[PDB]
Parts: structure tokens; C-alpha cells; sequence
RNA sequence: UUACUUAUUCAAUGAAGCGGAGCUGGAAUUCAUUUUCCACGUUCUAGCAUUCAAGGUCCCAUUCGGGGCUGAUCCGGGUUG
RNA sequence: ACGAUCAACUUA
RNA sequence: CUUAUCACCCCGGAAUUGGUUUAUCCGGAGAUGGGGUCUUAUGGCUGGAAGAGGCCAGCACCUUUGCUGGCUCCGGUGCGCUUGUGACGGCCCGUGAAAAUCCACAGGAAGGAAUAGUUUUCAUGCCAGGUCGUACUGAUAACCGCAGCAGGUCUCCAAGGU
RNA sequence: AUGGGGAAGCUCCGUUUCAAAGGCCUGAUUUUAUGCAGGCCACCAUCGAAAGGGAAUCCGGUUAAGAUUCCGGAACCUGGA
């Protein structure tokens, strides 16, 4: 203790080097991540087009756990059960010459972008769920229309990450119910009412409703303080 | 009929600078933090003639704020600035000679040199020896200082540019009669080739518009528009008006 | 030459003083009465300054 | 002509201190106390300033040493004009 | 109030 | 090993100014004076190394031919020539490259103690140092000019007399 | 050259610029390993001089011709151990 004292330097203007703070908000980032950042700054800066704004409005957490777990629950057959399920189905008609029917009737989630607009179009979908996040916006933007047209309930998930880990994929962008066992039809109907009143019930509004053209944090900052200079009396 | 002595020196292939025994580009240090938020001390250690300019150069060194080491800067030495002395560079420095305010920290009226058009491009105005800029005034709202230039000329300009206080050294130079075209071949042969000039008259008429005649004379106006193309813009260019002047410079 | 150097000993391209290859003795006194000096004035100042703070 | 910035254009920087709010004080002296502004540790000297920084505080399975927070305010990732 | 050895190269 | 200009240090503290260069430049920001330190230009003494090389004399004798002896030592001079170096002065609106490379200094990281550790910047000791050029002319005959052409073609050393 | 930008294209500009541009030390000591409990930066290709810069050799002898290269003697530098 009385060997030891106090030095303590002044990080002043010009007194002594600066210690190492921290410069992330001002790393030269690579140009990509340039791109990334300033490509979604632009898109929230200009005004989007209702389709966006009706995207990028994904239902909210408890509805989104309830319909992935519902969905988990429908989920396909893997590659070792589609295996088993072969041998089963040719062991049955070599030996009792069965009509492909001792497989029984399957129950799953019906994926694909053109396998669910077909679905739509035919009124066997039963519920719909679009991935906001699907890079070419072309794929899903007439989606919730062609789903109110048809008045099948649709519902704007978020993550096609999470609809190809569904869908045992990488990415699917589209899942669909078509049919629903007996067991959880109750659980699906409320389900879906409460999709329903959130996506159905407000698509004209939402269509009316447009997005986008949120300024920068600097020039929200200018905004307010010329507004506050101006009316200052 | 052929490409002329102007045009030739655009392309500058023997036209171009002789740069072996100049001492660096003669600029400020940037503006990161102290110099708009503070002062900076530096050193000016050693003064040096930068050959082919007529002013003398200041290696100053300054302590990096953000690393352990040393910087060096090349400043245009103002009259008075001597070796081993303390200059200051920022805002809140204080109005010396040799100092690098700031217009919007200079007050009116006020002598500087070597100052930035637009804040951070390190010097471009009055940067010849013996010139400098005068402060005409100041307008803090849409903070702007009007400024006169060596050419008895106003220029607005953003309040947040620098520029070292005082008047570029080496003034009167031209002043003294060069005497030989020995001492303009020096001076030029430092400088860049563009001596000894031959009269366009003198030449031919294929190597110039005023070349040719049984007489040395240029025939036509030699008063060219500013719509003339290369090749033709040889003579006065776009003269407002010609002759010896009788009066001032109307400032 | 510089590479004579690098063949010579440390006797030869230094002296027992402080900043002994570097500077000339009349330099290194020069700094070091500087640097005691200003270091005896940055204090004072700094008293002053402690001073005249408490007293306003 | 108007309150614009994201297209585009220009210039720098090792893209380091951008915008906003808070720690501290000096004011007209406050018709009730952030209501309006400012400062945010350096100018007699060709010295020095660098070991995730010394100190402070808490915790140490305690070897020839350390860990978190602080010193070095917080939020927004718009590098700045 | 005091003096020997010792180049010889320029002028008159 | 020893030797200088320049520069630097200690001691007293200088007008009656002194010292001093061919050239007038310094001295209370410390000169004259006394003493000392430093540079490897340069010189000197050694070792190399007289055993070498030169200058002589003598004796064997088709035998790719030899061997002995002596000397090689002291000086001097200079507006001498050339070259190098040093302290300087003149010139410039001209102030007369870069880089590789090699040292040194600040700082204190890490490491170190009675037969065990710290130094291979002190001395001595061991090994290796690859590849290409290397002959000759370089010019009234080896280059170019149709040629062994009175032409052209860069540079180093430079005795005596007038 | 490269990144990058022009040009229908042979190719042009550009040389650090709007690029994610990167190699050596006591080293953990034994199946691993410039993967590792570790460390710092910032020239930011390359080419360009047999007269610029530059590590180090001299004497004597020797051949039909080579010698500061061979031989004899006497040295020095670089790298390693």
C-alpha cells in the first residue's frame, strides 16, 4: 500500500493517449455489410407499397408458438420413415396383393409455393401461412389476395428458416393445413378464428394502409428540434 | 495545321512538374476531434526552402491523441515563425502567429493564410509567398465568413475552415528583377518546362494561329471567345475589355 | 560505415551517459534541467489553480 | 420559394468522438428551481507522455497472481462533412 | 642594451 | 600502440578590450591563460616482412638444369604537378534524389544466484559461402559508317627542359 | 499486374486508390502441432542503374593464353553452430 500511489492520466484534448473505447460504430465495415445496412435503410426510408406494410406484419408470439407447434404435430414423413413405410407397402402387396392401400391415409402440412397456390385455387387449403421474409417479393405479394379472394384464412408468419425446419427443408416460404385429424380440429378452429381476426377481417384496411418512410435517428432528431424552434414562442 | 504548344502541354508528357527536391505536399493536419472540439500543440522543429516554391516550408510535429507516436506535417511557414516553437491547431488556440484557428474563431478584420475553401481539405487560399486573407465579416446564422482573397476578391465561405494566422513567408520576392534569362532558366528548370517561350507570331502558320505573313503580325483580333474550341484559344482569352489600364482595382 | 558498426562493439558506438549514442551531453543537460523545471512549475501551477479554486 | 434525404454528385479519414439525454458549476436573479445560454481538466521553456493503466470497490481453493465494475456516463450502430 | 648553422626564389 | 583541425569540459571572470585568419570573426549565452576529453581523415613506430622483390659478384654445366656471398642505408627542400582531406568564405526567385540496409537511444517485458544462473555487442576456437561474366580490341585495321573508310564514338594514370 | 472502372474488342485507365489485401518469437516441451491455453503491426505486388546506394583481399610468383579468380603467405565479411 505505501509502495503504490496514484497516477492517475488525464484523457484530456491534449494530455495523454486515448484509452481503447470502443470504435464498433465506426468500423470500415466490408462492403457487403454495407449494402446489407443501407439496402434495409432504404427500404424503410422510402414509402413501400401497401404489400409491404402488410408484410413485415408477421402475428405476434403466442400465435406464431401455437401454429408451429400444431404444425410440428402435422409434421411429414423423414426419409427412414418414407423407407419403412415403402417395404411396408411392398411386403403387404407381394404377400396379399393389396391396392396400395395398407399404407394408412397421411395427415401432413402441404408445402411448396405453387403445391399451395393450387391448394388455394382448389379451396383445400384450410389455413395458409406466407413467410415475410421470402427475397424475391414477387413470390408471396399476391398471396394474402389470392388467400381472400378464395376466403381461405391466411396468416403472415415470420421465418422461412422456421417453415423449412417445418417442413424438414431449409427454407420453405409457404406452409399449408389442408385436413385436420379429429383431435385437434377444436384447438385448430380457435386457432384459425384468431388468425382470422387478425389477417382477414383487416386485409382491405391493410391494403388501404400504406408503409414505410421512417427518417433516420439524426434527421428525426432535426426534425423535432426545428419543429420545437419554430413554435417556440 | 498542327497541334499547338497548349495542346501539347494538356497531354504533358516533358510538361509535367519536376517534383525530385520538393519537400511533401504542404497541407494542415486533418480535423478529427481536438482541432473542432480543442488545441493541439505541436513543435515546429526545422524551416526549409521548398524548391520551386517561393515560400519556406515548416516541419512541425504534433503527439497522435489516440497512439504512442509522433506526427510530422508539412505547414506553409508564416513570416515570424522560427524553429523549436510552439504552435497551436484547433479551435480553442489562441490568436498567434502561426496558430491554426479557425475563420469562426478568428475575429474580424483578422490576417490568415493558407486556408481551407471547405472545412478539412487542408489549405487552398493564399498560400503564395507574401499572400494572405483578410476576415471581412461574419454571418453566425448559417454560420459563413465573407473573406477578401489575394486577388482583391470576396469569397463566402463555411465558418468551420482553417487557416494559419499571419502572412506566408518569403514576401517581395518578385520584387527584385530576375536580370538573365539565366536566372529564369533556373527558376523554371525547377519549376516545370514552360520556358523559353516562342512568339506565335514568330512561328509558322502551321504552328499557330498568329504564325505566317511576310510581316510579324497576328492579323486577326487577337481577343478569342470563350466558346473557342483548342486549337484557336490563343491570344487573350475572353478579354473583357484591353489596353493600359488607367485608375484602380475598383475595391 | 553502418555496417562497421554492426561488426563494431557497444564501447565504441555509445557512452556510459544517458542518451549516450544518441545526444551530445550539452543536450541531455539542456532536457534534463527542462524536464525537472517544467515539472516544478506544472506543479505550482497546479497548487495555484487547487487555491484559488477553494477560494471561489 | 418551403420543413426533406434515401437516388445521384463531391471531399476526407487507420471510417475516433456524430446526434440526443445526463455528472458538475457560472447566470437575467429564479413569480417555484432544467424553465434560456455556456463550459464537458492542456498556452512564460525545442523535456516526458506507449505494457487490456495506476488508484478505488467487490470476489478470490491464496505460487513467482488475478476476475467483474470503475477509472474512461448512457441511448441510437447514420464513419464525418 | 646582444649574436651562428640553414631553402636559395621573386624583384630591383 | 601513438598522433588534428574542428568541437567539447574544469578552473579562475575580461575596456587600457583582447584573441585571431591570407580572407574580420568570436568572447559575461564566459574570451585571453592554465589543464584536459573526443573523431580515425592522416602521419609515425612495430607485426605482415625480408624469408618477398630488386641491385650486384662468384662456382657446378645437351643431363623439363642450379646453388652460394654482399647490399637493399641515412637525409633535405618547395607559391612545384596531380590527387585526397580539413577548417573556411562566395553564389542562387537555382539551396543542389530515394530506398534498401546497419547501428544507437528512450521504455522496462521476461528471466537469473554459493560448484549452480546471467553474458557468444570481450578474446579464442568449428563449418560453409551457391549461380552468370571474366580471353582480346576498344580504334588512321578488331565498334558504326557497304571496307583494314583522313569520319564518328564515353572515361581513368600523365616524366624532364623552355 | 492486383481490387475496380471503361471499351464490340484487340486492350485502356489506375498503383493505393470506394478491396474482408497479413507474416515470426522465448514458444504447449514426447500419440497431436507455424490447428494451440500467447503476442504486436499497417511498407500496404513487382520491375527499373555492370557510372547512383552497397558486407568483406592484399602482396609476391606463376602461363602459349587466365588471374585482386591459380599457387604461397598474410587477412577480412556474411550466415550458422
Amino acid at each position: 500500500n505505501p509502495l503504490t500511489h496514484s497516477t492517475p492520466k488525464n484523457f484530456g484534448i491534449g494530455q495523454a493517449v486515448q484509452p481503447k473505447r470502443n470504435l464498433s460504430r465506426y468500423v470500415k465495415w466490408p462492403e457487403y455489410v454495407r449494402v446489407q445496412r443501407q439496402k434495409k435503410i432504404l427500404s424503410i426510408r422510402l414509402k413501400v407499397p401497401p404489400t409491404i406494410a402488410q408484410f413485415q406484419y408477421t402475428l405476434d408470439r403466442n400465435t406464431a408458438a401455437e401454429t408451429f407447434k400444431l404444425f410440428n404435430k402435422y409434421r411429414p414423413e423423414t426419409a427412414a420413415e418414407k423407407k419403412e413405410r415403402l417395404t411396408k407397402e411392398a411386403a403387404a402387396v407381394a404377400e396379399g396383393k393389396s391396392k396400395q392401400d395398407a399404407s394408412p391415409k397421411p395427415y401432413a402440412v402441404k408445402y411448396g409455393l405453387n403445391h399451395v397456390v393450387a391448394l388455394i385455387e382448389n379451396k383445400k387449403a384450410k389455413l395458409v401461412l406466407i413467410a415475410n421474409d421470402v427475397d424475391p417479393i414477387e413470390l408471396v405479394v399476391f398471396l394474402p389476395a389470392l388467400c381472400k379472394k378464395m376466403g381461405v384464412p391466411y396468416a403472415i408468419v415470420k421465418g422461412k428458416a422456421r417453415l423449412g425446419t417445418l417442413v424438414n427443408q431449409k427454407t420453405s416460404a409457404v406452409a399449408a393445413l389442408t385436413e385436420v385429424r379429429a383431435e385437434d380440429e377444436a384447438a385448430l378452429a380457435k386457432l384459425v378464428s384468431t388468425i382470422d381476426a387478425n389477417f382477414a377481417d383487416k386485409y382491405d384496411e391493410v391494403k388501404k394502409h400504406w408503409g414505410g418512410g421512417i427518417l433516420g435517428n439524426k434527421a428525426q432528431a432535426k426534425m423535432d428540434k426545428r419543429a420545437k424552434n419554430s413554435d417556440s414562442a | 495545321g498542327r497541334v499547338i504548344r497548349n495542346q501539347r502541354k494538356g497531354a504533358g508528357s516533358i510538361f509535367t512538374s519536376h517534383t525530385r527536391l520538393r519537400q511533401g505536399a504542404a497541407k494542415l493536419r486533418t480535423l478529427d476531434y481536438a482541432e473542432r472540439h480543442g488545441y493541439i500543440r505541436g513543435i515546429v522543429k526545422q524551416i526549409v526552402h521548398d524548391s520551386g516554391r517561393g515560400a519556406p516550408l515548416a516541419k512541425v510535429v504534433f503527439r497522435d491523441p489516440y497512439k504512442y507516436r509522433l506526427r510530422e506535417e508539412i505547414f506553409i511557414a508564416n513570416e515570424g515563425v522560427h524553429t523549436g516553437q510552439f504552435i497551436y491547431a484547433g479551435k480553442k488556440a489562441s490568436l498567434n502567429v502561426g496558430n491554426v484557428l479557425p475563420l469562426g474563431s478568428v475575429p474580424e478584420g483578422t490576417i490568415v493564410s493558407n486556408v481551407e475553401e471547405k472545412p478539412g481539405d487542408r489549405g487552398a487560399l493564399a498560400r503564395a509567398s507574401g499572400n494572405y486573407v483578410i476576415i471581412i465579416g461574419h454571418n453566425p446564422d448559417e454560420n459563413k465568413t465573407r473573406v477578401r482573397l489575394p486577388s482583391g476578391a470576396k469569397k463566402v465561405i463555411s465558418s468551420d475552415a482553417r487557416g494559419v494566422i499571419g502572412v506566408i513567408a518569403g514576401g517581395g520576392r518578385v520584387d527584385k528583377p530576375l536580370l538573365k534569362a539565366g536566372r529564369a532558366f533556373h527558376k523554371y528548370r525547377l519549376k516545370r518546362n514552360s520556358w523559353p517561350k516562342t512568339r506565335g507570331v514568330a512561328m509558322n502558320p502551321v504552328d499557330h494561329p498568329h504564325g505566317g505573313g511576310n510581316h510579324q503580325h497576328i492579323g486577326k483580333a487577337s481577343t478569342i471567345s470563350r466558346g473557342a474550341v483548342s486549337g484557336q484559344k490563343a491570344g487573350l482569352i475572353a478579354a473583357r475589355r484591353t489596353g493600359l489600364l488607367r485608375g484602380s482595382q475598383k475595391t | 560505415r553502418p555496417r562497421q558498426y554492426a561488426t563494431v562493439s557497444k564501447t565504441h558506438k555509445t557512452v556510459s551517459r544517458a542518451y549516450g549514442g544518441s545526444r551530445c551531453a550539452n543536450c541531455v543537460k539542456e532536457r534534463i534541467i527542462r524536464a525537472f523545471l517544467i515539472e516544478e512549475q506544472k506543479i505550482v501551477k497546479k497548487v495555484v489553480k487547487e487555491q484559488t479554486e477553494a477560494a471561489k
